């Protein structure tokens, strides 16, 4: 065992009425949930990323709140922005200082969650969600004064002035609030198996397990958890996992443009897991050691299994849901001489052997969907024989990056269940609701502008964003949006009585989905094409307060080649004849648009 | 019931009865009612109510039933002559929430309220005395004016027993009794629209407009009893009082300006509008309640301007008119008898003086009293009388608190300066002493004689040990008086006091946990606290035990040989640091935190911070430029800084402040030959600022006329710290030199 | 503690038992049910090891 220095990666157990781990649901929601059927201290959840929280030391916020309510003469407000800027500076000052001290019962501590970077703060001028008389405690990416928490032992061992020791079990009061943490059981409607962690009078206990020290957290070397992408030196083509005919298939893509090493994309991103004893335990990496590796889009596991060609390969690589089994541990070899066996430099050439079978992964130049024009995948299997040329790359990503793929990838689940229950044919007026602040909130993240409360059927953006439109489309949120505009329409809901009041809410439902369309095709031809191959049912839902001649035109507003296709004899006679109807200059202009092109 | 008629009313009976309180502390209706006469209308009492005795009363209602005559004295405990009791209401919701649903039963389910509508019918007629119903409505009066209170806690709590959907299901229902409706649009009133809860789920509702109609329908009724003689009290008081005040407190808000957007809310405006106009045409409206109804009018008429509704066009000219007209021998021998008492009174004020001061003296030279050549004279020679006299006073600490208070008070009184009384008092004090009895030098010599008697080991133990008040205050300035005039012996006895002796870490921890407790009420206020009018005593006592330069014992204030470290100086520049408001106070806010109340305090504080560091004293130097809550920027900010609310009114006061400020700066940078302490000053000291104020100081000097401390000086300590500073600092050496 | 060195006095410690492999714990269960007012608690050895019992 060990002191928790200040800097270690923890997780927090909830003994007590509900034990299971405090995870946190993704997207901007700020509430904090633990949830009992994901698993326990033996078996972790699947999902180990959302209960990871970093210790960190007292911060200050006075200037920081003035400044705020200043916000919420012009000389003056200058002098308390320069205070707010000094006093952080001060801060991250003091916490540079004193990294690596220990935390002795009774001192003070702050709980940052490392997937969101935001600290768990207690408010006590709010009731909870679902238990009234029970104060909030919500994430907050600022901090505030309710950040500040103590750490008592609810051990009669510890006293006052001892050490805290990994493994042990404490109590969390908030500064402010004055109340212990408590996980209720209160089950939150919107998802099911969660329950609500707030700040009131009770007697649970939080075990703090250990995940990774202050010692190992160096961010030049492969550690526990991290992510990366396996990138081919020899092909210089980057390893990738995705759905292909019903069954996700892994593989090495091949990309067209000059400079392989650009060719960037969310379903290439794997993260490792270090085997360790402890299942809750991660830390650097060493090079004799085993690795597991995890896909952050499908949450699946690379593995090899039995190659029925058995070509010169025996076995081939596959994803496998589950990662319990010994077929999925991998050993990391060197490509050059290394001194003794120290941590693994990050942004290294290494090479993957399978432990089961003691074979080295090795590439193939057969492509997997040979009925297929341009094939751009390429088999990957296992060879008993080493081969040193054979070498995989460990590249970093930016953190941004995770970032955007954890929103996305949520919000797409969402999508996807909404789509199955309307198609089913039944849905509330709550879904409804939480479909729509949905769609809402991916138009913010599409468009990327700060949200100031302005109309969600109107924005402007100046520079559209590549990789985010690069995201949008490859997590299938786009071709969720095509259902929910298309499954509605086969009846629960009409066209004509769109203007019904009773059908008035799903109209506006799928405005937001036309404009979730609009922001894509920007600037990109990929998302204009991808949109552009359906303009069948944009085209027969045109005319109606949909706004698709809007998306439309903006599709068709720039490529010249997509003009001259879906333009013909056909929609000009549409446009025409809802001219006649609406007689409203807003389609005339729309035609004169479409007249001319680039100027 | 002749002990209730006999304490009703006057408080000196009140106090008298409550003295004997052991006989009334037992379960039975008659007794609590007893005590609640007690305890009724006086502040006094209520606001040193024991918590044992809310805790017993608590308990047995929890124990044996519920009962409504516990719930009237608790209300009546927490509101006294129409002012509330912070302490009283917070231990009573505490106590309440701890003790569970028994004690508390709120009738906000289905079932719950099938049974409150079968009590109400059974009462259709009126409350009965005692019933379950009668118990619910003194519950949801004393919760709410519990909820009066600025507490967040409490007001949540309230909110979570009665949500907003019960009040509406029970009031707006088709049958509602009076009582009912009264208790819960007070309980709405003190515990919804008045919160400091951010969501106000009250202001974003459409359920207070249901409120505000049924009133509406209630006013309807009232007054159609009143056209037929069938005029019911409880609902003329209910809608003439309650429903006037939260109309007023939700139409009054500033966060319902966003809530008035259906235009059946509109048409709800317009009948309650009407529905006051209806209340002041007719004449029965009394002129107390008069007074109401217009101020409500009033604010309704605001609202409905401010939000620009169209009104009808006669009734709003109606509305305008009624604005514009509101804008417009026996009794003879008793005061005799008092006015021969006041005269006597002001006639005998200097002689019962004089006789204190021929006490003390009497105690000062208690050898002549006896024989010469006597056994006795011989023990009073050499301390004697007075040596028991302070070795008893600890022995009677407990015994008799009125007797030590005393003792210690005469005490003080010998160590202080002779004073003449007046020719009459100087007479008598003569004749006083002839019969009984046959400089700064004079203090010191008197000090001197404690010093050997053992007054310091009688300070010091009641200082260590004393659960009372008066007795740490009255201890704390004997301590005061005998280092007054910086004596370098007392000082001395005082410092191989805390070195040898057991007890240590206690003297010194009672002090620190007592600075703690002052610098935390400070921080949570923002006249002045009783705990933080305690910390002069403190500042001065520990100022004069430093003075002089004495090292050894800066030293061991600043961290003692003991096992447990306790350090002052540190935790006065925090209390310092709390008082001035921190950073926001040094940014520029500093004068609107500082008034004419605390501006002493400040002074004291920055004379000790001061002492401490001269001597010089390097380690009381770097504690306090390197503290952790970075306090000295504040030190700094009192002289870049000009006080505007204070210098406008108060100029003598900032000046001194300024002054006390350089001389601290100075202070620690008396004998400092590195650069930490340079470079840590020079951050929060901006070069350019502070040539600024000392050229702003010459032109200020003008003002000596009517300040004592001229500002020359003050401008001349900052220009010798600027010369000190610059050493370290070219560009302010560049700016230092002249044109 | 730093390798195996002395037991340190007043020190909490987990007492097991080396020939049936089981740790010491408290138990709720009164010996004396037939007596007014019990002050005695049984006492008895669990196989798992509980970190509270000290
Ligand atoms: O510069 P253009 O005309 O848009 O064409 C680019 C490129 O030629 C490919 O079409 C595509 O790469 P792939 O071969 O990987 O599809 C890329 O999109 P990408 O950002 O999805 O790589 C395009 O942006």
């Amino acid at each position: 065992s060990s002191f928790l220095h200040i800097g270690d990666i923890v997780s927090l157990y909830a003994e007590g009425s509900v034990n299971g781990f405090i995870s946190t649901l993704g997207l901007v929601d700020d509430r904090c949930v633990v949830e009992p059927a994901a698993g326990d201290l033996d078996n972790p959840p699947k999902k180990f990323r959302d209960c990871l929280f970093k210790v960190c030391p007292m911060n200050r916020y006075s200037a920081q709140k003035q400044y705020w309510k200043a916000k919420q003469d012009v000389v003056l407000l200058q002098k308390l922005q320069h205070a707010a800027q000094m006093e952080q500076k001060q801060n991250d000052t003091e916490n540079k200082k004193v990294h690596g001290d220990v935390v002795k019962y009774g001192s003070v501590i702050q709980l940052l969650h490392m997937k969101s970077n935001k600290y768990l703060t207690v408010n006590k001028r709010l009731p909870a969600l679902l238990e009234k008389n029970a104060m909030r405690v919500t994430l907050d990416a600022t901090g505030n004064e309710g950040s500040w928490l103590f750490i008592q032992p609810f051990w009669k061992l510890r006293s006052n002035g001892d050490n805290v020791v990994v493994g042990d079990k404490v109590i969390l009061n908030p500064v402010n609030a004055g109340q212990p943490l408590h996980a209720s059981n209160y089950e939150l409607s919107d998802n099911a198996g969660c329950k609500e962690v707030n700040s009131v009078n009770c007697n649970t206990s939080w075990k703090i397990n250990l995940f990774m020290q202050f010692r190992d957290h160096l961010e030049e070397v492969l550690k526990g958890g991290d992510v990366v992408r396996l990138f081919h030196a020899e092909q210089e083509k980057f390893l990738t996992c995705d759905e292909y005919k019903g069954k996700l298939q892994v593989f090495l893509r091949t990309t067209l443009r000059q400079s392989a090493t650009s060719a960037t994309s969310s379903n290439a991103l794997w993260e490792v897991e270090v085997v360790h004893h402890d299942p809750c335990r991660g830390g650097a990496g060493h090079w004799n050691g085993l690795y597991r590796f995890k896909h952050l889009a499908t949450g699946n596991y690379l593995a090899a299994e039995e190659n029925p060609s058995y070509e010169k390969i025996k076995y081939c690589l596959v994803a496998v849901p589950h990662g319990n089994d010994i077929a999925s541990l991998f050993e990391l070899d060197p490509t050059t001489l290394q001194k003794t066996d120290s941590f693994v430099p990050r942004n290294s050439y290494v090479r993957l052997r399978h432990l089961c079978t003691n074979t080295w992964i090795q590439s193939t130049n057969v492509p997997i969907d040979i009925e297929e024009e341009r094939p751009i995948r390429l088999m990957l299997g296992t060879c008993p024989t080493k081969e040193d040329k054979e070498a995989f790359a460990i590249v970093s990503v930016p953190v941004s990056e995770i970032r955007d793929l954890d929103f996305a990838n949520d919000a797409s689940s969402m999508l996807a269940s909404a789509v199955e229950k309307l198609n089913e044919g039944f849905i509330s007026q709550n879904d409804r609701r939480f479909v729509i602040q949905l769609l809402e909130d991916l138009v913010f993240f599409v468009s990327d502008v700060p949200n100031n409360g302005q109309n969600v059927l109107d924005i402007m953006v100046t520079k559209p964003n590549r990789e985010r439109q690069k995201l949008m489309r490859e997590q299938n949120i786009l071709k969720q949006v095509f259902g929910i505009l298309k499954a509605p329409f086969r009846p629960l809901v009409r066209l004509e009585e769109l203007s019904d009041q009773k059908n008035a809410p799903y109209q506006h439902m799928f405005r937001l989905c036309y404009r979730v369309l609009r922001h894509s095709q920007e600037d990109y031809r990929k998302n204009q094409e991808h949109i552009a191959k359906q303009f069948g049912m944009m085209q027969s839902q045109i005319g109606y307060d949909i706004l698709a001649e809007d998306t439309i035109t903006a599709l068709l507003h720039n490529n010249r080649k997509l003009l001259e296709k879906h333009i013909t004899k056909t929609e000009v006679e549409t446009f025409v004849s809802l001219v006649r109807k609406n007689r409203e200059p807003r389609f005339l202009d729309y035609l004169s648009d479409l007249c001319v092109s680039n100027h | 019931q002749f002990l209730q008629k006999f304490c009703a009313g006057n408080p000196g009976n009140q106090a008298l009865l409550h003295k004997h309180l052991h006989l009334f502390l037992t379960p039975g209706l008659l007794e609590a009612e007893t005590m609640q006469h007690i305890f009724l209308n006086n502040y006094q009492l209520c606001s040193e109510i024991s918590e044992p005795v809310l805790q017993h009363f608590v308990h047995l209602l929890a124990t044996h039933g519920r009962h409504v005559q516990y719930l009237d004295f608790l209300h009546t405990v927490i509101k006294a002559e129409g002012k509330y009791v912070k302490k009283c209401q917070d231990m009573i919701m505490t106590e309440l929430t701890n003790a569970g649903d028994d004690v508390v039963v709120f009738y906000n389910d289905k079932a719950s309220l099938a049974h409150l509508l079968d009590m109400m019918k059974a009462a259709r007629d009126g409350v009965e005395d005692h019933s379950p119903l009668m118990y619910h409505i003194s519950l949801v009066d004393l919760l709410a004016a519990c909820a009066e209170g600025k507490n967040v806690y409490t007001e949540i709590k309230c909110t979570s027993l009665l949500p907003l959907e019960d009040v509406v299901s029970v009031v707006t229902h088709e049958d509602c009794i009076t009582e009912v409706k009264m208790a819960y649009v007070n309980f709405v009133n003190h515990c919804y629209v008045d919160t400091e809860v951010e969501m106000k789920e009250i202001y974003t509702s459409n359920h207070i407009w249901t409120l505000f109609e049924n009133f509406t329908l209630d006013m309807a009724r009232v007054c159609s009893k009143r056209e037929k003689r069938v005029a019911d009290p409880t609902l003329e008081k209910y809608v003439l009082s309650v429903v006037l005040d939260t109309i007023n407190a939700f139409f009054s808000s500033p966060f319902s300006e966003n809530s008035t957007s259906l235009q059946t809310h509109q048409t709800i405006v317009v009948q309650l509008l009407q529905s006051t106009t209806r209340l002041l045409e007719c004449p029965w409206l009394q002129q107390q309640h008069k007074g109401s109804v217009e101020a409500c009018i009033r604010t309704l008429a605001m609202v409905a301007k401010g939000r620009a509704i169209l009104l009808p066009m006669d009734l709003d000219a109606h509305i305008s008119s009624m604005l514009s007209s509101g804008a417009s021998d026996y009794k003879n021998i008793i005061e005799k008898l008092q006015d021969i008492i006041t005269a006597l009174e002001e006639r005998l004020k200097p002689l019962v003086q004089a006789e204190l001061s021929v006490l003390v003296d009497v105690l000062h030279w208690p050898e002549l009293l006896f024989l010469e050549g006597s056994e006795a004279y011989q023990r009073c020679e050499s301390g004697g009388f007075l040596s028991k006299l302070i070795q008893h006073t600890k022995d009677l600490m407990e015994s008799e608190e009125k007797l030590c208070i005393k003792v210690l008070r005469t005490l003080q009184q010998m160590l202080l300066k002779k004073t003449k009384y007046g020719d009459r008092g100087n007479q008598l004090r003569k004749m006083l002493l002839q019969n009984y009895l046959q400089d700064w030098s004079a203090i010191a010599a008197t000090q001197c004689r404690l010093d050997k008697e053992g007054a310091t080991k009688l300070v010091c133990d009641l200082i260590t040990s004393t659960k009372n008040e008066k007795i740490f205050q009255e201890s704390i300035g004997l301590a005061i008086h005998l280092l007054d005039g910086g004596n370098t012996e007392i000082q001395k006895s005082f410092h191989n006091l805390m070195m040898s002796d057991k007890k240590s870490e206690r003297f010194f921890k009672v002090l620190h946990d007592r600075m703690k407790r002052a610098q935390q009420e400070t921080k949570s206020t923002v006249e002045m606290g009783t705990s933080v009018l305690i910390m002069q005593p403190i500042l001065r006592f520990l100022q004069l035990l430093c003075e002089n330069h004495n090292r050894d014992l800066q030293n061991f204030l600043r961290c003692q040989n003991n096992k447990t470290n306790y350090n002052l100086v540190c935790e006065t520049l925090q209390f310092l640091d709390i008082m001035c408001g921190s950073t926001t106070g040094g940014l520029g806010l500093l004068g609107l935190y500082i008034n004419e109340d605390n501006v002493g305090l400040v002074i004291q504080t920055l004379e000790t911070l001061t002492e401490y560091c001269q001597g010089p004293c390097h380690e009381n130097q770097t504690c306090i430029v390197t503290h952790e809550s970075n306090g000295i920027d504040i030190i700094t900010a009192l002289i870049l800084n000009d006080i505007s609310p204070l210098c406008k009114y108060r100029m003598d006061l900032v000046l001194q402040l300024k002054d006390n400020a350089s001389k601290l700066l100075l202070a620690l940078m008396e004998s400092r030959h590195d650069s930490e302490n340079a470079e840590r000053i020079l951050i929060s000291l901006r070069p350019q600022e502070l040539v600024d104020v000392i050229k702003k100081a010459y032109l200020q000097e003008e003002e000596r006329e009517n300040s004592e401390v001229s500002p020359r000086e003050v401008g001349h300590n900052i220009y010798i710290l600027a010369l000190q500073l610059s050493r370290h600092n070219k560009q302010l050496q560049h700016l230092l030199k002249p044109v």
